[PDB]
C-alpha cells in the first residue's frame, strides 16, 4: 500500500457471527494455555449457540492514520514587539514532540514512527498596557524561521540570520489564515525512534534515552515590523499533524504522568483505580 | 614504444617538447574552436590570421626561489606585445582565442618542491587598501610576472596579493576547481593547459577585458641542500589557438 | 463566481514555495543562449572535485600562511611514529571543513558516502618512504599506536614513481547519513597517518620533505536539509 | 491527470459515492492524509507462535 | 533539458556499492600522480574488499536550483507617510546581489549564471510617535516602480514619474498577501557575471571590477496616502528568488568577510580554524 | 482572472482538516524504507492482544 | 466549497499585468471596422523610416532654425579636411537623439542591430566631390584624421546624379544588446565624414552648399526593456 | 492541455505518485521552478584530461 | 472549449512549452491582451512607391 498515495484505500470489515448449534465433544476452544504466549482466538460461537450476525461495521477512526493524523498543540512560543535592546522582541523553540502531554502519550504507543507532518501555526497578538495604548498600530506580520542543525542562530531581533539564504521561512501578516507547511521525513534513520534505551557515548555515558537521536532543529520566531510606540505581544502556537503514517512495536500507553522533556523520566503510580470490594455492581 | 611521459606540441613556427609530462588538461573538458554563425553578434568578417597569430609566444620567465611566494599573468593582456597576435589585438575592438598553456620548469633528483599551474577564469582581485579601488599598472605587467605577497600591505592601488588567499579572498587551497596541474619536480618538468575562451558574451575588447589569470603558486617551497645548483627558473610559453577578430579602425587604446 | 473555499495557508509567503507568478515585463526577449564552457548542474560536482587539505594546523601563524597545506617529513625519524590524526567529520573539522567538499557540506546538515584523501609525496624524487595510511571507524577511540591503527581501514602507501597514493574512506555507518554538525550518535571515527617504515635519502639531500594531502567525495555521496552557512556574516548592508 | 475515488458512506438498507483528487504540488509529503486503509494483521501481536495453535485442539498436548 | 520547463525532470540516483573481493595484482587504482590536474575516481571496493549495498539515494537538494530557488532577502528600504516638502516620504534601490552576505556567496560560487527570478516583497508598516498617534489612519496602499536604466528618476513623493506610462509598477494594499513578480533574463549578455576582472574603460582604466556588468535599474518605493496627522513609516524587504537557472565555471567560495558593495574588496584571513595539535582526537 | 466566490468556512483551521499543503524542504530526499519487525496498522490490532487484569483491586 | 488557496501576490496590481476582466458594458454594438491607410503594428516599422538628422548642432540659434539639419560644404576645401565627428549612441547622442529612430529608442532600456545613414547631396547639380564615409569601433578613440578614419569601416562617397550615399553601419558588439542610455562598457564608436578630394564648381556658380543625412534602423534592428521616456514631463495636469 | 508529472516520493519498502501542471501565464519567465533535474557530469572538473586515464593502470609511464 | 497556445521562451542553445487559456466573460473585450502577434509591414512607410525601386539599380535613370 503507499501512504504518501491518499486517494487509495482498503475497505475491511469487522468480522460476522456465525450461527452456532449445540455440541457435545471433544474439540475445546476456549480451554487454552497461556504461558504459551498466544492470545485465545475464540468468537462467542465456541461458547455459546450464536445467531447469524451481519457485521457491516468497519475500523476506521482507529487507523494509525485517523488517530495521529488530527493536528494537536506541541507548544506556544511568546515575543514583543521592539529594538535590539530587547531581548524579549524575538524568540526560539527547539523542536520536540515530548513538551505537551496529549500528543506524546499518543506518539508514545508506538516505539518507532515513520510519517510526514503538516504543521498548522496560530499566531496571536495582545496590546501592552501602555500610555501609549491608544495607538493606531498598522498590521503586523511575522517571521518564522526554521534553522536545521549546524545554521546560524539569530542573535538579535535583527540580524543577518533573518535574511534565509537557504532557511525555509514563513512570513506571514495578521487577519489572514494560519500559516501551514508540509514536512517530509526529516530523519537520518530509516524511522524516528520514541525511544532509545542506549547512550550518546560508546563508553556506556553522556546522554541517556531518546534525546541522543531526536536532534530536529529549530523555530525562530520574530515581527518583522518596526515598533509602534506602545508594545504589543505575539503569541504563537505551533501545531502538528502526522500524516502518511507507518508505525512499529506497539506499547503498553503511558501510566504515569511525565515529568521531563528531556528524559523518560516518572515516579510510581497505582496500576488501576482502587475499588470498595473485589465484588462490585 | 610511445612513453606518455614524452610530449611533442607543434604551433604555427613553433614546437615545444617535453620528456616528463603529466598528460594535458584541456579546461572544462573544451579544445578550443572559432565562433559559429549560431552563436555570433557582430555582423562583420573576422579576420582568422592562423599561423601567424596562433604560434608559441614565450613570455618573460621568472625564477623560482625557497622563500618566493607565487607569481600571475593576465590573458590576454600577456600577449598585448607578442608579434602579430599583440597587433591584431591593438587593431580590433574584438577579439577572441582559446590558448595552449605551457609551463616549464626543470630541476634534478635531489631537488625538492611543488607549485600549483592554475588558469583562473575572471580572476577579479581585490584591492590591498580595502576602502580604496585597485589599478591596471599594480594588477598586470603584461607579460613579465605580477607577484603574489606573503606580506599582508601594498602601495597605492596595489593588489592585496596575500598568497592564502590567492589575491580574491578565497582560499588558495581550492582554486583547483579552475583547470590546473601541478609541477611537483619529482615528478615532472612541466604543465599544459589547454584553455577554451570562457567568458559570457561570444567576443570581447582585448584590453579591457582580463578572460582568465594564470597563477603558479609554490605549495611546497623549492629546496635542495649542499651546493647542489642554486638558480631554478620557471618559463610560460604560450600559443594562442582558434583566434579570430571582428571590428577594425586605427591603432587602438584611446 | 465558482464557490471556492479558502484553506489554512492562504496568504502567506514561504520562502522555499514554488509557485507560479505573473512576469512584470511580458513578452520580453532574453538574450539568445550561448554555450559557455564549465556547466555546474549540482554541488556535488564541486565536491567531488579535489582540494587540498590544510592539515599543517597547530599555528595562526602558519594557518595564515602557506605552511597550513604541507606536512613535515623527515629522513632517519624511527618507524610507528605517528605523522598526523584527526576525526573524520567533514564540513566540521578544521582539517578538511573549509575545503570544497567541506564548504558544500556546510550549506546542508546531512551528509552521507565515502571520501577519498589523496597523499601526494612533494619531496626530492631521489628520497623514499613507506607509511601507513588509516581509518579507525568509531566506537574505540582513536588508534594510539601503529598496531591500534594497522588493525583498522588501511592502506600501506610506497611512494615511488606515482606520486600519490589514495586513502579511500568506505561509509561505515548505523545510519544511512550524518550530520555536518559535529554529533555524538553520527560520530564518523578518526583517520591517521603513520610512518610504516621511514623516510630515507642519499648523501646531499634535504633531510626534510613534505607530504600533502588532496580530498574530495565519492560518488556514493549526497547531501540534505538545505541550511545557511555559519562562513558568512553582517552587522549591516554592504556599500 | 486526476484521480477518481470512493468516499467513506454508510451501510445501506437492504452504497458508491466518488470523490476527485488533483495533486496539486511536486512533492509526495504534500499530500492528504492515507485516510482510507483499513487494513490489518493482528497476528504478529496476537499469534507470534512457531508452531500455528489450531483453537479446536488443547494447547498443550 | 529546459531549465524553464519545470515539470520535466530526470531521476538520477547515487552510485551502488559493488562487491569486492581480496586481491594479489598488477593492477594498482589508488596509485596515481596529483600532478596531472585529474581527481582520482576511486571507490571503496578498489582498497577494500565491500558487500553490494544498492544507494536509493538521489542528489536531489544539491542540484543547482534546489540550492538557489529558496527565496532570500536582499535588501530593506525605509520611507514615511508625507508632503512634497518631506525628502523622507518616499525612497529609492539600485538594484543589486552584493547588498547582503548570504546570498552574495551562494550566487559568487559560480562566475556566470543564467536565471528567471521570482520578486516577492514584504512592506511592513509602524506609527510614529506622535501627540496625533491617536489617529484613525485608513489602509496604505504602496507603490514598488521599477525604471529601468535610461528613464525618469522621481524627484519627490508627487511627480510625474509615478504615472508609470511604460515603467513597471506594483500597487499593493496592507493586509493582503505579499507582492510577487517574476523576471526574465533580464541581461544584454548571454548569462549575468558574478566576476569581471576587467575595465569600464579601453584604456585599462575607470572602474574595475563586477560593477561594470551589473547595470540593473531602480526600485522606487512610495505611500499612495495622502498624510494622516500623525506620520507612519513603512519598510519594504525586497527578496529574490533565482529560478530556471543555469550556472558556468563553479569557484571556491568566500574566505574572506565581504566589504563593499561595489567592489570584490576583502582584507585577509586565515586559511582554516587553527587546532591544538597536527594530531587530533 | 476566473470569478471565484469564497464560501463559508474559507480561512479557518479545523484540527481535523485534510488539505494538501505546500512542503517546506522541496525535493527532499528521504532515508529509504526499511522493514522493521512488528508493525502496527490499527490500534485493535493492540485491543486484540491478552493484558492482565488488575481484578484483585481492593486498596491502594 | 472547492478548497482553494491563496498564493503570494493576490491581490496586488501589477502595471504590466496581462488578466481577464469583467466589461462594464455588456453586449456593447462596436463600430464595425473600416479599412484606414497605413497601419502600424509595430514602432519598429517608424525607427526603420529615414529621418534628417540634427548634424549642424553647433548654436542654440540654429538649433531652433532649419541650419541644425544642414551640413555646409564649401569649393576649395583641402582633401583631408573633417567635415563632422560624433560617437555613435542612437537615442543618446544629440544629432541622432530626437529623430523617428531616435525617439523609438527612448521608450526602450536595450537596443541592437545595424543603423544606416543617408547622406544626400544639396548643393549644385553643376557641382562636384568625392567624401570618405566612416565608422570607427570603440577601443581605439575617435579617429583625428581622414587616414584613421581610412583603417575602419568606410565608405567613399562620390557625389553625381544619384544625389545620395548611404554608409551603413554594421552592428559590431561583444553583446547582444546595447543600452540606449550612454554608458561606457556598451559604447559603439564613432562615424566621421571626411573630404576625400574636395567639392569642386565651375565659374558662377555658389562656393558653399549643402549636404544633409537620413538616418533609419536596418532589418536586423531591435528594442527592449520597455521604460517612460525622459523626454516629457508635467508638474501638474494640464487643462 | 494539462501536464502530469512524477511526484518526489522516496524508496520503499522491498513508487509512482503524480502531480498536475497548467501554465497559467504566456511568458516561462512565470513558471515553477526546475527543481527535479537531477543530471550531472562532474567530468569537465574532475578529470578535464586529453588522455584518458584509466584507474587501474598507472598515471604516469 | 480551452484554448492552448505557446509560451515565450527564448533562443536555446543548439523550445515549445505551452499555456492553457478559458475565456471566462461574454464579451470579447474582456480579454487578456493580444501580447504575441509579432507581423509587421515597414514598406508603407519605408517604400511607399509606385514604381519599385530595385537596390542594386540606380535610384534615377
Ligand atoms: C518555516 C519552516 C518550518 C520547517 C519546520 C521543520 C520542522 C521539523 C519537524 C520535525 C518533527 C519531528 C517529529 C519527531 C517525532 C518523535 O520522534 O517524537
Ligand atoms: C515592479 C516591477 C519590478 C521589476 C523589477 C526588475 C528587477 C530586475 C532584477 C535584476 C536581477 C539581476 C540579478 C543579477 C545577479 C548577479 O549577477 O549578481
Ligand atoms: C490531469 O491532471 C488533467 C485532468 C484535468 C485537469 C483539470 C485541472 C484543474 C485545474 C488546474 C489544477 C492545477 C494545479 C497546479
Ligand atoms: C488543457 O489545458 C485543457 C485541459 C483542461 C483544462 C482545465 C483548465 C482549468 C481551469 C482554467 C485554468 C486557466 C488558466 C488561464
Ligand atoms: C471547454 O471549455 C471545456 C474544457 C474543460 C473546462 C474546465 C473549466 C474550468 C472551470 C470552469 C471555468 C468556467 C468559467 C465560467
Amino acid at each position: 500500500g503507499d501512504v504518501q498515495n491518499a486517494v487509495e484505500g482498503a475497505m475491511v470489515r469487522v468480522a460476522d457471527t456465525v450461527q452456532t448449534s449445540a455440541t457435545n465433544s471433544e474439540r475445546v476452544p476456549n480451554l487454552t494455555a497461556v504461558e504459551t504466549g498466544h492470545t485465545s482466538q475464540a468468537v462467542p460461537g465456541d461458547t455459546m449457540q450464536t445467531r447469524h450476525v451481519i457485521n457491516n461495521h468497519v475500523r476506521s477512526e482507529s487507523t494509525i492514520e485517523n488517530f495521529l493524523a488530527r493536528s494537536a498543540c506541541v507548544f506556544y512560543l511568546e515575543y514583543k514587539t521592539g529594538t535590539k535592546e530587547d531581548s524579549n522582541s524575538f524568540n526560539n523553540w527547539v523542536i520536540t514532540t515530548r513538551r505537551v502531554a496529549q500528543l506524546r502519550r499518543k506518539l508514545e504507543m508506538f516505539t518507532y514512527l515513520r510519517f510526514d507532518m503538516e504543521i498548522t501555526v496560530v499566531i496571536t497578538s495582545s496590546q501592552d498596557q501602555s500610555t501609549s495604548q491608544n495607538q493606531n498600530a498598522p498590521v503586523l506580520t511575522h517571521q518564522i524561521m526554521y534553522v536545521p542543525p549546524g545554521g546560524p542562530i539569530p542573535v538579535s531581533v535583527d540580524d543577518y540570520s533573518w535574511q534565509t539564504s537557504t532557511n525555509p521561512s514563513i512570513f506571514w501578516t495578521e487577519g489572514n489564515a494560519p500559516a501551514r507547511m508540509s514536512i517530509p521525513f526529516i530523519s537520518i534513520g530509516n524511522a524516528y525512534s520514541n525511544f532509545y534505551d542506549g547512550w550518546s557515548h560508546f563508553s556506556q555515558a553522556g546522554v541517556y534515552g531518546f534525546t541522543t537521536l531526536n536532534n530536529m532543529g529549530q523555530l525562530f520566531f520574530r515581527h518583522v515590523n518596526k515598533p509602534n510606540p506602545a508594545a504589543i505581544t505575539s503569541v504563537a502556537r505551533i501545531y502538528f499533524k502526522p500524516k502518511h503514517v507507518r508505525a512499529w512495536v506497539p506499547r503498553p500507553p503511558r501510566l504515569c504522568p511525565y515529568i521531563n522533556s528531556t528524559n523518560v523520566n516518572f515516579e510510581p503510580k497505582p496500576v488501576t483505580e482502587v475499588r470498595t470490594n473485589i465484588i462490585t455492581t | 614504444g610511445y612513453s606518455d611521459r614524452v610530449r611533442s606540441i607543434t604551433l604555427g613556427n613553433s614546437t615545444i617538447t617535453t620528456q616528463e609530462c603529466a598528460n594535458v588538461v584541456v579546461g572544462y573538458g573544451e579544445w578550443p574552436e572559432y565562433l559559429s554563425d549560431n552563436e555570433a553578434t557582430a555582423e562583420d568578417q573576422p579576420t582568422q590570421p592562423d599561423v601567424a597569430t596562433c604560434r608559441f609566444y614565450t613570455l618573460d620567465s621568472v625564477q623560482w626561489e625557497n622563500g618566493s611566494p607565487g607569481w600571475w599573468w593576465k590573458f590576454p593582456d600577456a600577449l598585448r606585445d607578442m608579434g602579430l597576435f599583440g597587433q591584431n589585438m591593438y587593431y580590433h575592438y574584438l577579439g577572441r582565442a582559446g590558448y595552449t598553456i605551457h609551463v616549464q620548469c626543470n630541476a634534478s633528483k635531489f631537488h625538492q618542491g611543488c607549485i600549483l599551474v592554475v588558469c583562473v577564469p575572471e580572476a577579479e582581485m581585490g584591492s590591498a587598501q580595502t576602502s580604496g579601488v585597485v589599478n591596471y599598472e599594480h594588477i598586470s605587467k603584461g607579460e613579465i610576472a605580477s607577484r603574489f605577497t606573503t606580506t599582508t600591505t601594498a602601495e597605492d592601488h596595489g593588489v592585496q596579493a596575500a598568497v592564502w588567499n590567492a589575491g580574491m579572498g578565497v582560499g588558495v587551497g581550492n582554486l583547483t576547481i579552475f583547470p590546473h596541474q601541478w609541477i611537483n619536480l619529482r615528478t615532472n618538468n612541466s604543465a599544459t593547459i589547454v584553455m577554451p575562451y570562457v567568458n559570457s558574451v561570444p567576443m570581447d575588447n582585448m584590453y579591457r577585458h582580463h578572460n582568465f589569470t594564470l597563477m603558479i603558486i609554490p605549495f611546497v617551497p623549492l629546496d635542495f641542500s649542499a651546493g647542489a645548483s642554486t638558480y631554478v627558473p620557471i618559463t610560460v610559453t604560450v600559443a594562442p589557438m582558434c583566434a579570430e577578430y571582428n571590428g577594425l579602425r586605427l591603432a587602438g587604446h584611446q | 463566481g465558482l464557490p471556492t473555499m479558502n484553506t489554512p495557508g492562504s496568504n502567506q509567503f514561504l520562502t522555499s514555495d514554488d509557485f507560479q507568478s505573473p512576469s512584470a515585463m511580458p513578452q520580453f526577449d532574453v538574450t539568445p543562449e550561448m554555450h559557455i564552457p564549465g556547466e555546474v548542474r549540482n554541488l556535488m560536482e564541486i565536491a567531488e572535485v579535489d582540494s587540498v587539505m590544510p592539515i599543517n594546523n597547530d599555528s595562526a601563524a602558519k594557518v595564515s600562511s602557506m605552511e597550513a597545506y604541507r606536512v613535515e617529513l623527515s629522513t632517519n625519524t624511527n618507524a610507528g611514529t605517528q605523522v598526523f590524526g584527526f576525526q573524520l567529520n567533514p564540513g566540521a573539522e578544521s582539517v578538511m571543513n573549509r575545503t570544497l567538499m567541506g564548504e558544500i557540506l556546510n550549506y546542508y546538515a546531512h551528509w552521507s558516502g565515502s571520501i577519498k584523501i589523496t597523499f601526494v609525496f612533494c619531496g626530492s624524487a631521489m628520497t623514499t618512504g613507506k607509511f601507513l595510511l588509516s581509518y579507525a571507524p568509531p566506537g574505540a577511540g582513536a588508534p594510539k599506536t601503529r598496531k591500534d591503527a594497522m588493525l583498522g581501514t588501511h592502506v600501506v602507501w610506497d611512494v615511488g614513481l606515482q606520486s600519490s597514493c589514495v586513502l579511500c574512506i568506505p561509509w561505515i555507518s548505523q545510519t544511512h547519513y550524518r550530520f555536518v554538525e559535529k554529533d555524538p550518535y553520527t560520530n564518523a571515527g578518526f583517520v591517521t597517518c603513520w610512518y610504516q617504515t621511514s623516510v630515507v635519502s642519499p648523501a646531499s639531500n634535504q633531510p626534510k620533505c613534505y607530504m600533502m594531502c588532496m580530498v574530495s567525495a565519492c560518488n556514493d555521496f549526497s547531501v540534505r536539509m538545505l541550511r545557511d552557512t555559519k562562513f558568512i556574516e553582517q552587522t549591516s548592508f554592504y556599500q | 491527470g486526476a484521480q477518481v475515488s470512493t468516499q467513506k458512506t454508510g451501510a445501506h438498507e437492504t452504497s458508491i459515492i466518488h470523490y476527485t483528487n488533483i495533486n496539486y504540488y511536486k512533492d509526495a509529503a504534500s499530500n492528504s492524509a492515507n485516510r482510507q486503509d483499513f487494513t490489518q494483521d493482528p497476528g504478529k501481536f496476537t499469534e507470534p507462535m512457531k508452531d500455528v495453535m489450531i483453537k479446536t485442539l488443547p494447547a498443550l498436548n
